[PDB]
């Protein structure tokens, strides 16, 4: 049995870290015996408390779509105008975004029929048709353009990260402003408890080394 | 109440402090913002002196502060009071490079006969309870209290009462005056505290829980005895520069954060 040393190291790195405590109310600095690539990094403390965050509403929603728990808030009189193309198209990935809360009905110069929608998505779209036609067509022309593939099901702990990448844009985009809105700010006052409490859980994400959007999370300055 | 200090060495002494002085650096001390601990076995601290992050090696920095503390307030220092007793005899023991009787009875010697002086000018009160001749039963009253709050602790006192008497030259009045002061100050600085491999299985839980409470004890004092004073009455000198270090420039840090 072979594994790529590579993956190991990195994660084992932030596991022997102690927090010294919070720099101008910004960051968290902290400190690392057996140096080869792990001594003073300073945390943006924004995006550590966002990328907990993140990770955590990723968890809460896979944990729901793979379990069929994932709730679907029934929608009343929502139909919208479609190609016959599209109509096609809608009509192949129908079982696919039933996985999500998304229910409809293809009917027939078409139009598309919505019967639910999860919460997270009614609330997003508030009555504007044009922005779910717009954020659906991104999704089936994600899974027809192989840019995302479908949720396996066919699996009975959970691993969200294994099945991360299936989740549709317009849900990721929903999330990381989520985890954002609520996460911690730049001058808010963080006592040496909090910032261990945050680098602690932080250690324990899947990626720490970067927020919600992509960028870094931490900058080593040793 | 205070008294007259009219030494000519004391006063040349504080002339050689007060010339090393540096200007510069002494603002960034008087300004500073105390992050925390950085490493307590080579004596490292963290600060924030305007939106710059700086490494301080607070060891050098107490060890100037104690050493400054005992030059201006000299010959008015107050006291450390300790069933419980401490013997200047049997503390020695700890050397095994004295292998003799004689050569232990000589350090006790050269310091009890200057017990007067010690006692006057420094507060280090030394009180013999057997025969004048005897040297066994010399022990040690009293300590200068240079910092309110402030216990030092007795690990490094075996080997401040060593340096004492085989160290500090008693034959030259400036030379034993500054040795002194230079004594004390090395006892007064806070303690390192070794790296001990907490990981490891091999070592038990009553050492790692000590280490802990060592690494506890230094942090405190840190954030409420030592800085609060340093950053109050602290003059940095010159020579103390290459333990001032800068660790990062915060508003490039800013660039690399400013969109989330
Ligand atoms: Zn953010
Ligand atoms: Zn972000």
């Amino acid at each position: 049995g072979k594994t790529i040393t590579d993956f190991s190291i990195s994660r084992s790195v932030l596991a022997k870290y102690e927090v010294i405590n919070q720099v101008d109310k910004k960051f968290i600095l902290i400190r690392c015996q057996s140096i080869h690539n792990c001594l003073l990094v300073l945390v943006d403390q924004h995006a550590c408390d966002e990328r907990i965050r993140l990770e955590e509403l990723f968890y809460s929603l896979l944990t729901e779509v793979v379990t069929g728990t994932f709730v679907a808030r029934d929608l009343k009189d929502c139909c919208i105008e479609v190609d016959r193309t599209e109509a096609d198209l809608f009509k192949h990935y129908q079982s696919e975004f039933k996985k999500w809360g998304i229910g409809y009905e293809t009917i027939e110069t078409s139009l598309l029929e919505i019967k639910t929608l999860p919460e997270m998505l009614t609330s997003k779209y508030n009555g504007d048709k044009d922005y779910l036609k717009m954020v659906l067509l991104q999704h089936a022309h994600d899974l027809k353009d192989f840019k995302k593939l479908p949720m396996d099901l066919s699996h009975f702990k959970l691993y969200w990260w294994k099945y991360s990448s299936c989740v549709p844009t317009v849900f990721h985009e929903i999330l990381n402003s989520k985890a954002c809105r609520s996460a911690v700010m730049f001058g808010d006052e963080l006592t040496r408890q909090e910032c261990i409490i945050l680098i602690s859980k932080l250690s324990r994400c899947h990626n720490p080394f970067e927020c919600a959007h992509g960028r870094p999370s931490m900058v080593p300055i040793a | 109440e205070r008294v007259n200090v009219n030494l000519t060495s004391i006063k040349k002494l504080r002339e050689k402090v007060d010339d090393s002085i540096h200007r510069e650096l002494t603002d960034i001390f008087a300004n500073l913002n105390y992050v925390g601990v950085v490493d307590e076995e080579r004596r490292l601290a963290a600060i924030q002196h305007d939106l710059k992050l700086f490494l301080i090696d607070y060891g050098s920095v107490c060890y100037e502060l104690f050493y400054q503390i005992g030059l201006t307030d000299f010959a008015n220092f107050g006291k450390i009071n300790l069933s419980d007793d401490i013997v200047l005899y049997n503390l020695l023991s700890e050397f095994d490079e004295l292998n003799d009787d004689a050569s232990k009875e000589k350090i006790i010697s050269k310091i009890w006969d200057m017990s007067s002086m010690l006692n006057e000018y420094y507060s280090i009160e030394l009180v013999n309870d057997g025969l004048d001749n005897d040297l066994k039963s010399v022990k040690l009253k009293s300590l200068p209290l240079l910092l309110k709050g402030y216990i030092p602790s007795l690990v490094k006192l075996p080997f401040f009462i060593y340096r004492l008497g085989k160290e500090v030259d008693w034959e030259d009045e400036q030379e034993c005056l500054d040795g002194i002061l230079r004594e004390i100050a090395l006892l007064y600085i806070p303690d390192m505290v070794p790296k001990v491999d907490t990981s490891d299985a091999s070592l038990s839980e009553d050492e790692k829980a000590q280490f802990i409470n060592r690494k506890e004890h230094i942090s405190s004092l840190l954030e409420h005895v030592l800085f609060p004073c340093i950053k109050r009455r602290f003059l940095a000198p010159r020579h103390i520069l290459k333990d001032v270090v800068e660790i990062a420039n915060l508003p490039d840090l800013y660039k690399v954060f400013e969109r989330c």
